[PDB]
């Protein structure tokens, strides 16, 4: 019989743990074997008239779909002229930024540091 | 950080001359006064690389000082059955049967059916706490008796539950029994499901009058001051056919109730059929019929989902208007909101001498300026300009209070401001959007005007009211005299509104339309009318404005360019019993009226247009007047940095583009992130992207209709953003100005 | 080249003991004899890296020599109204009105309505030649008289066409008028369409008796020898409500006919209502009713699409059973086939001592072996084994005569053979498949057993009868005693067929089930029955077997893993009136019965399974028994190169996986070729690929049901193709043999 | 026992009450049939001096409200004998062409309605087992049958 | 006037004729209701001593062919009196479980039919104004009502 919903759990999360492990090792190998994509995204974080490399696009497609993508918002008050990095009531960062390209690249660097910190 | 201290809304989106709009304002705490005045919105976007923020102040009978106060918002769906005479608080035995489909059965204490006071523990409630259905009575002295089920509930499983109070034995009872079948629940019949119990306990108190109303999906907070009962412990999930009996049932009788039989009909005190009222026009009302014959007629509050799948739904009929005896449920979320029900602070009758344009009320509190946008129409039955601009109000209600930060708890690291963290910080004051989902996992269908819409405000892709203020600033900068309607008004008036004007200009993202809106556009363009479609994604979703409540918009989505998808038997609208998914699947695709329809979306930047061989054609030399044939059309803008991007429409004869349509230009340089929409796909093979598939393009078109009509389509959201580039000296404004100077003349549009 | 010279089919897929199957054989030219003998198919896949082709010959009363001959095949949809007495050949005046919707209006000479002979030019026809509508009479002398439309037709536009012959003025006339509205036609009401005409011509000849039958959507070829009228100039597109009068009609009267109004109801001769007989169970008949009352009933031939959208269709009802007055059209393609109508060559009544297995009649012509497979059941009401093997005949009919080369005239460079070049060389003898589409662009909905299915032969992703012969060879190489049933027989017999067996296995691609097959599996597993699901994509599409023609199978597709989508008003089946799209949108997903369900697909190669942390649970120490916990389950294989590949099913509790399901392993190493199915995508974005998204996985699962039942699923196509790797010494065969030795024992399956 | 289509118009601009009666017999519904030379149609008018004040009662079909509703109950006095089919209230004056279009069974000015009680809303395949009358216009003014009139009557 | 389901089987593998008679009364279809203890069910069998030769006539529901079909017309002699609902011929030999399933309205073994006349196929909203009988098995064995039996009778 099946009589209590506390005994049972989503067993797919075992495969999500295994998948996230192999996917993190793959991504840090791609970053360590291609260190010019950081300079590339620093030059143009939107890809405006210069589309990303396939490796930069692969690192984007890893970052832009995790459940940890819900952190690292970019905050900007109406009567302010700088951009700050919010973090999860958020927690605002401290480093101001002139343009938002700088803020997006700083979020990109901080996500690379976060994916290095788990390994 | 910055703490927004003043909020507000109108009761209606648009107001003609000589009639009254009412502004409902609420602060944090009750102190001080707030100022108010009336402004005319000209340009909303405050990008320093553009024209900057523009507005005009207007002397009126409005400006002054008003006492700033706090106004409380009821939040979440329920059914309030009013009861002054305490008829649904029995003195002897009573029993409560209902069906149950809980979606979040372990999210705290959730009341299902109650006539309960929570300040003083009195009345009776049937609720869920610690995962278990608990039947509780109270006498007002703080002492309660309660019976608790043996088996916790499973998620999204249908259960028949019967709570019995029995004074002859001084005994509470509770009969829980699961009623899964092949189609109605989360898992089917192959499970060995054991979630049935018949427990009992002693009654140590009686049931006293709670002096509240009866609430389905919730609990009464305190005694009913002023006749209004506040609801606190909001249930999440379906409740099908509750009933109160005026006697004490048994286990055989609860087993008969578990099969859909109405046992002991003469002993009922109330019996609410949630499916009574379904006709061929759907169920366009928030009335609940007492099917026991005692006039205990309920009232749906905060719009739960009428026409939902019942417990007895085998999946043979998937339209609720045709098998309404299997559609007697009601979904009941906790974060629904259709109306804030606030008290009016001030009102405003539009004078005779006022130009029809975009307006707003600027409220200046201590440090916070807040706007309340509304729309002033021309007088009724007249027209004061040769140009009509349609303000896309239904796609303002679509994106209303669209909470990006709240979606984590369910690309390009999205930018925020203080209007977003107030949505995240006070969810109860604002509500949700049709791109959001409920906490139940199902996306939000009903959205509303009578609430503070935080991304409607003109400052700070953009929030889609500044994306229309782009066009309004471009019109005011030139010498064009225009009027402004809304999509609600086009819905009300038909093609009679449109035929008063020569050219009619569509907004920046008109994606959500009603069916009669498209009928009115087709009857307008068919017989002499002229139009401009200065946008992409123009007629994607079908919408029905609620008949009783003209401030509430219904949409039900499916596979496509979507955020959510409707559950299987729940595709047909409550307001009209009609299918209404995307327009393309109803054989009324956007090409069949405007010439171009949705092709691809994306979210990084924009591209530029490249002229086709039909740009050198001699019939459209009037469009391409000041444009050299080697140029790029619109390389640079305030939205995405280009004139073609962020959503794209294409030319397609198989979807109903007229045959005399001339394809002028096409957008290029789109990233791999621009995917092809799921409508165009048979098998997903790799390469459904921009730069690799031939469907990632925009298309500037033109076709002529009968009696000197015509239709100019530009197929891009960012086209209006590219109007003011290089200080109004670009190819985009030259093309728009050529076609607009041709369309306002008294001669026909060229063939 | 290697030219195929002999063909054949069975009248029925599966035959028990003591009843008769027939075999209908045709050679390219009438000469010689052909040998025939009965074999038993064991292993069909002739890959040299595997076991090789295996067959066992059976000394039967079926063999001998039979005279080979050629048998002509009718190919295309029409409606034959039989008329021996020439009642629909009037002597005075006559007029023919019909509503028309042409889908290829420029593909040759196309007859709409006729009682015509084409050897001698006698009779009357209303045809489409040279892109225009021509109404002709003839007398048999070679002399005709034609009247030709001034305006040619547009593609997919509704027209009301009247053709008048009048002997008094000695004049043929022709009244064309286009009847578009907002929803029915290709483009809409914004076009300035002038495609109406009223032309006339002089008549010299009379209409003689053509000695044929009246045909809708075709012309009679010659006079009917032995009561059969062949058909030649086939038509593509809808014909709505044709009628013949016995009088000349004016232009006012044809104008009244154009608005849908039966003028002169005593002057009619025939009026075929294509929406007579639509009940609440669809229209499961090939019968067309003379609505006038003169008894000239018709008969649909080669299955045109009943329940199509008609001329008066506006999208307010999209189920044809609830608005039959706006659904009165038949679609009439030119490349349809439900039956080849050949003559019987030899029949076979099944003996008593014949084991239930996979059989075929090997036919030897000059230089060609041909196999005609059929399935022998056990005797009626009995079970000669503890194992049943379901043969997936509904998905044999899905892929039946699937034409890869013909898709190039409407990945990984597809390899062909001598069977596919006859499918391309002779379309007229074989038909099409549901993964194809007709020449109009609409997908093939109906498919049939009574035709030579050329990709069903055992030799040469494989053709899915070799893919089941994989399992058959694995069972025969071990010592297992099994029976055989088909999905048609499971449809016929319910769960009563399944309850005779301790374990029911599943064919290698069971994708198309009926609704009653799903009910039978659900009721079977819910009480004690065990089952294996050694495949993926297992309950995707809903299918109905036709009630009058049980050899005919109907599917209608939508957005998913599809090749075509149904047009925007026609989602319901003709055979029963129910929706029947894909099973997931009816809340009967594949996870709800079999534990896993369709997750992703691709086309290049395969992966391998990696053991999950539930592999070391001691509750599944019987499954993972002789297998080391560090190995790769299934690396190497005949199909793709591994065990997990080409289609995959996943664990998912939100769709109905039972809560006690264990997750034993999952597949890895999938390329970017593999994609997430569109059923799961809210917004598509890059990274929805194999290796970059967590939904590209297979999942080996086990769950127990009530009364000692259970269910094992391996969630990949190529599992059965991996069983014979390394000469039957691998982890795939050891795991499958462990679970099959556990399931056939006389004890409850473990928990 | 003869079917009539009766419109009553109040117009404050011309300060005028009007009344459009028209008999709508066919072969089967009424007492006698189509062989009568029936002239029972009229279009009359009168001068209005007063306004319509709030009566403080409920709307009644087939009866008049007696006094103002004490404790939410409206008594009923001048009862009626015979069928009423699909009553409706507009918020506008109607002409004679528009009342002629109403006489042929046609919902004119569907945005100008205030109420439209469909007495055949809710007829399923199980009859109409309810005492509930639906406002078909969409303004929510639902009714309630009292003392059981015959639902399912010929219209 | 009692409804019976009757199945006659010829079986050359055993050279055996069989006959499965079973009464199917309910509350409304027959002469007397369910309170009777009705015992009119049998499953009898006998030996086949001949084969079945071609009669060279037409198939006749409610009657017997007189002689061979001179001029294509078949004369009918032994006229049956009373209802016949949904006859069918199967091309195989049935059983007792299969006749029990046929007794409930189920169409068993659909691919093994030779003919199956639905006497109700053709009923629309205009009635059934024809004397055509539709072969619902898909073989074109379409009958023809002669001398006008009562279409639209109680099944």
């Amino acid at each position: 019989c099946v009589r209590d919903p506390s005994n049972y759990r989503d067993r797919s999360a075992d495969w999500y743990a295994f998948y996230d492990e192999r996917r993190r090792k793959e991504i840090i190998d791609i970053i360590d074997e291609h260190p010019e994509i950081v300079e590339e995204h620093a030059a143009n974080p939107f890809g405006y008239r210069k589309h990303p490399s396939p490796y930069l696009q692969r690192v984007h497609n890893y970052f832009r779909m995790q459940p940890t993508f819900g952190r690292y918002y970019i905050y900007s008050e109406r009567e302010w002229d700088a951009y700050r990095i919010a973090t999860i009531l958020p927690e605002l960062g401290d480093e101001r930024f002139k343009t938002e390209e700088e803020a997006m690249h700083a979020v990109f660097l901080r996500r690379i540091e976060d994916v290095r910190a788990e390994l | 950080m910055k703490d927004i201290a003043i909020r507000g809304y109108c009761d209606r989106p648009s107001v003609a001359t000589g009639e009254t709009i009412r502004f409902y304002v609420s602060a944090n705490e009750t102190r001080g006064t707030f100022d108010a005045e009336l402004v005319r919105l000209i340009h909303g976007d405050s990008n320093p690389a553009g024209p900057g923020y523009k507005e005009e102040a207007i002397k009126s009978d409005l400006e002054g000082q008003y006492p700033a106060r706090f106004q409380r918002t009821q939040f979440g769906s329920y059914v309030e059955v009013a009861d002054p005479d305490a008829g649904l608080q029995p003195d002897g035995a009573f029993s409560v049967h209902l069906f149950l489909w809980s979606t979040t059965p372990s999210r705290g204490r959730q009341g299902i059916a109650s006539r309960w006071n929570d300040e003083r523990q009195s009345g009776w409630n049937l609720a869920i706490e610690d995962g278990r259905v608990v039947f509780t009575i109270g006498d007002g002295s703080g002492a309660t008796s309660s019976v608790v089920s043996d088996r916790p509930l499973f998620q999204q499983i249908w259960y028949s539950i019967t709570g019995v109070y029995d004074p002859e034995k001084k005994q509470l009872r509770l009969y829980q029994k699961s009623v899964v079948n092949r189609t109605n629940s989360r898992f089917g019949l192959v499970v060995p499901l054991d979630s049935d119990c018949a427990v009992s306990a002693d009654a140590t108190v009686k049931a006293a009058d709670s002096e509240t109303s009866l609430l389905i999906a919730g609990l009464g907070e305190a005694a009913a001051q002023d006749g209004r009962t506040w609801c606190i412990a909001h249930y999440n999930g379906k409740v099908d056919a509750p009933k109160i009996y005026g006697c004490a049932l048994g286990q055989d009788d609860a087993e008969k109730l578990s099969r859909g039989e109405i046992v002991r009909p003469i002993s009922r005190l109330a019996h609410w059929d949630f499916s009574a009222g379904i006709g061929l026009n759907g169920i366009p009302t928030d009335h609940v019929v007492d099917a026991s014959g005692y006039g205990h007629h309920g009232r749906c509050m905060n719009q739960p989902s009428r026409g939902s799948t019942g417990w007895n739904w085998d999946g043979h009929e998937e339209n609720f208007i045709h098998c309404p005896e299997q559609y007697g449920a009601l979904w009941f979320h906790e974060d629904c909101l259709d109306d804030c029900r606030w008290e009016k602070d001030f009102e405003f009758t539009v004078p005779e001498g006022l130009k029809s344009d975009f307006y707003a009320v600027k409220i200046r509190y201590e440090d916070t300026e807040d706007y309340i946008p509304f729309f002033v129409l021309p007088p009724r039955g007249t027209a004061t300009a040769p140009i009509l601009v349609i303000a896309s109000t239904l796609s303002y209600l679509a994106y209303a209070n669209e909470q990006i930060m709240h979606k984590a708890d369910i690309g390009h690291t999205p930018v925020l401001n203080e209007n977003d963290v107030e949505l995240h910080k006070n969810l109860s004051y604002y509500g949700l959007s049709t791109y959001d989902g409920h906490i139940d996992g199902r996306g939000v269908q009903y959205t509303s005007w009578r609430r503070p819409i935080m991304n409607l405000r003109p400052k700070h892709s953009i929030w889609e009211l500044p994306a229309d203020l782009h066009l309004i600033d471009w019109l005011n900068h030139n010498g064009f005299e225009y009027d402004v309607a809304t999509e609600h008004d086009l819905n009300d008036q038909g093609a009679e509104l449109l035929r008063r004007y020569k050219v009619v200009l569509t907004g920046s993202h008109p994606a959500y339309q009603t069916w009669a809106n498209a009928d009115a556009w087709e009857d307008y363009l068919a017989d002499g009318g002229r139009g401009m479609y200065l946008a992409a994604n123009g007629m994607y979703w079908i919408v029905e404005v609620h008949p009783e409540k003209p401030w509430v918009m219904e949409v039900r989505k499916e596979l496509g360019v979507t955020a959510w998808e409707a559950p299987p038997g729940e595709y047909h609208y409550s307001t009209n019993g009609r299918r209404g998914g995307r327009f393309r699947g109803r054989a009324r695709a956007t090409q069949k009226i405007w010439g171009t329809g949705m092709s691809s979306f994306g979210f990084d930047h924009s591209g530029y247009f490249v002229q086709m061989p039909d740009s050198q054609d001699e019939r459209v030399a009037w469009i391409m007047e000041g444009i050299d044939p080697e140029e790029r059309i619109g390389d640079g803008g305030l939205v995405g940095g280009g004139a073609g991007g962020y959503e794209l429409d294409r030319y397609d004869l198989a979807l109903g583009t007229p045959p005399n349509t001339l394809l002028l230009a096409s957008s290029v340089e789109h990233s791999v992130v621009y995917t092809v929409i799921p409508d165009d796909k048979a098998f997903p093979h790799p390469g459904m992207n921009g730069g690799e598939h031939p469907f990632v393009r925009a298309d500037i078109t033109y076709f002529s209709t009968a009696n000197g009509g015509g239709m100019f389509a530009t197929s891009s959201i960012s086209w209006l953003g590219s109007l003011s580039w290089n200080d109004y000296d670009n190819n985009v404004s030259k093309m728009t100005k050529n076609v607009l100077n041709q369309f306002i003349k008294d001669e026909p549009a060229p063939r």
